[PDB]
């Protein structure tokens, strides 16, 4: 689960 | 795909609430839910995301500690729930289907949970019949002295759709009242029936005001 | 911690004409994630749920019209209409998702039709009602354009202005109006004082105010 599309 | 939120909602300054957000059509442990407050009429604002599969959540700085995002698997059914609730929590609460992975976009949202936060109580309201003292005729009806928001008006049960106006409800002194117009030909009443439908969630009524003339 | 800009915070068009609608980001929406930015649009009809119309910038999501174009990139977005329809009255709204969620604060659009003049309704207070002790006496004003209208209230020719309560539709997605409710609510004991009760209304469409009545007893 990452924070948003930026990874 | 569906996203099912409960009915509107009262509760009191100080306690908690939890609304329910239950998914389908999908696979729900392929997507977030994502959670959206919005005050009356002010803009959309995030309070935070939940990923089922793995139960992890992210949060708006704004509403750590007072929005705990909850999910159900078993169920397909997730939860918002929050703590020592205030008049700023008074909001309607979206929860929306967001494509993590790619999209990052919210393609579905729930109807959304209208909170009122306020130690009033539910009143019922008193809804009355306007007739009228140009084939086309006017009538109405008069939804007064209920709390809280929202109340839901149809006439003939939704079979009157067009040329129906419902007004928005205005404040008084912990009180709404608000009213709804529809005009049909001038044909079709009284020599037909109209009757207006009002539901209002909070207190589980339905009334059911027929417009007679005179 | 990044911030959404929206402008302009309204706007206003004529059915048919293009609009134009920027959204900025305090940093880069981009990222090695493909050529992908990171950031939507949604539709929000008054009463509704918002609607998401367009992803990854400038993508129409599926059953989005393409009179909907998005674009821009990096910190700078746009959203334009083509053609716009008296059903696209809404609040659009910008949102970031390249690092968890920022919605802009919305641009809200208006739309300019035909003057239209109103169809006033008035009506007394109900049987039941009265018999529980009030008097509210409403007055419609129906599909009437542009917005600014004025209602006064008349009791036995003396304007009254107490007891008052006047409500406005939004702006009306099929044919692009507005309506009004005016609600004078008096005591019984007070109504049941007078005979005769006018609601006036004040249009640009006409330079003489338009007036319904009625009398208590006939």
């Amino acid at each position: 689960h990452v924070p948003g599309g930026g990874s | 795909v569906q996203l099912q939120q409960s009915g509107p909602e009262l509760v009191k300054p100080g306690t908690s609430v939890k609304m329910p957000c239950k998914a389908s059509g999908y696979i729900f442990t392929d997507y977030v839910i994502s959670w959206v407050k919005q005050r009356t009429g002010q803009g959309l604002e995030w309070i935070g995301e939940i990923f089922p599969r793995s139960g992890s959540t992210y949060y708006n700085e704004k509403f750590k500690g007072k929005a705990t995002l909850t999910a159900d698997k078993s169920s397909n059914t997730a939860y918002m729930q929050l703590s020592s609730v205030t008049s700023e929590d008074s909001a309607v609460y979206f929860c929306a289907r967001d494509y993590y992975g790619t999209s990052f976009a919210m393609d579905y949202w729930g109807q959304g949970t209208s909170v009122t936060v306020s130690s009033a109580k539910t009143t019922p309201p008193s809804v009355y019949p306007l007739a009228p003292g140009n084939s086309m005729v006017t009538l109405g009806c008069l939804v007064k002295g209920y709390f809280p928001e929202p109340v839901t008006v149809t006439w003939n049960s939704g079979s009157l759709s067009s040329g129906v106006h419902t007004f928005p409800a205005v404040l008084q002194s912990d009180l709404y009242t608000l009213s709804s117009s529809v005009t049909v030909p001038s044909s079709t009443w009284p020599s037909e029936t109209v009757t207006c439908n009002v539901a209002h969630p909070a207190s589980s009524t339905k009334v059911d005001k027929k417009i007679v003339p005179r | 911690d990044i911030v959404m800009s929206q402008s302009p915070s309204s706007l206003a068009v004529s059915a048919g004409e293009k609009v134009t609608m920027s959204c900025k980001s305090s940093q880069s929406l981009l990222n090695s994630r493909t050529r992908k930015n990171y950031l939507a649009w949604y539709q929000q009809k008054p009463g509704q749920s918002p609607k998401l119309l367009i992803y990854w910038a400038s993508t129409r999501e599926s059953g989005v019209p393409d009179r909907f174009t998005g674009s821009g990139s990096g910190t700078d977005f746009t959203l334009t209409i083509s053609s716009v329809q008296a059903e696209d009255l809404a609040v659009y709204y910008c949102k970031q998702s390249f690092y968890l969620r920022t919605f802009g604060g919305g641009t809200k659009l208006d739309i300019k039709r035909a003057d239209a003049a109103p169809t006033v309704s008035i009506f007394p207070p109900s049987s039941e009602q009265l018999t529980s002790g009030g008097a509210s006496v409403v007055c419609f004003l129906n599909n009437f354009y542009p917005k600014d209208i004025n209602v006064r209230w008349k009791i036995d020719g003396s304007e009254r202005q107490n007891g008052v309560l006047n409500s406005w539709t939004d702006q009306d997605s099929k044919d692009s109006t507005y309506s009004m409710s005016s609600t004078l609510t008096l005591t019984k004991d007070e109504y049941e004082r007078h005979n005769s009760y006018t609601c006036e209304a004040t249009h640009k469409t006409s330079t003489s105010p338009i007036v319904k009545s009625f009398n208590r007893n006939e």
